[PDB]
């Protein structure tokens, strides 16, 4: 996790990761999809 | 130089920083000379 | 079949399961339990 202040453009600064998560599941990963929230309000129809 | 280890010196850790300490443990030793750092001074001063 | 209680030990409903700890090298998800000692510094002793 860093600070940033710009949305464009991944910064030219250097910071290694730390690990999390070292589980032995065994499932092999292909491929991926992200998550992300999906907004709603009264002046949306609100259809799923 | 001044081919003294305290065996107590590493105990741990500290190892890593002393290379000679872990050749020490390592089985392969460093020998002193038989003249000194002082020793060769001296020679050297007498010599010089 | 006759779960009784009555019945003798062989013929008996069985309370018996059977687990691998299992030998196989492999990543593990889980192994046998480690024991300890008491962290004896300042000597010179094998460790783990």
């Amino acid at each position: 996790h860093t600070p940033i202040n710009l949305v464009r453009d991944l910064p030219q600064g250097f910071s290694a990761l730390e690990p999390l998560v070292d589980l032995p599941i065994g499932i092999n990963i292909t491929r991926f999809q992200t998550l992300l929230a999906l907004h709603r309000s009264y002046l949306t129809p609100g259809d799923s | 130089a001044g081919f003294i280890k305290q065996y107590g010196d590493c105990l741990g850790d500290i190892a890593a920083r002393d290379l000679i300490c872990a050749q020490k443990f390592n089985g392969l030793t460093v020998l002193p000379p038989l003249l000194t750092d002082e020793m060769i001074a001296q020679y050297t001063s007498a010599l010089l | 079949y006759g779960f009784q209680p009555t019945n003798g030990v062989g013929y008996q409903p069985y309370r018996v399961v059977v687990l691998s700890f299992e030998l196989l090298h492999a990543p593990a998800t889980v192994c046998g339990p480690k024991k300890s000692t008491n962290l004896v510094k300042n000597k010179c002793v094998n460790f783990n």
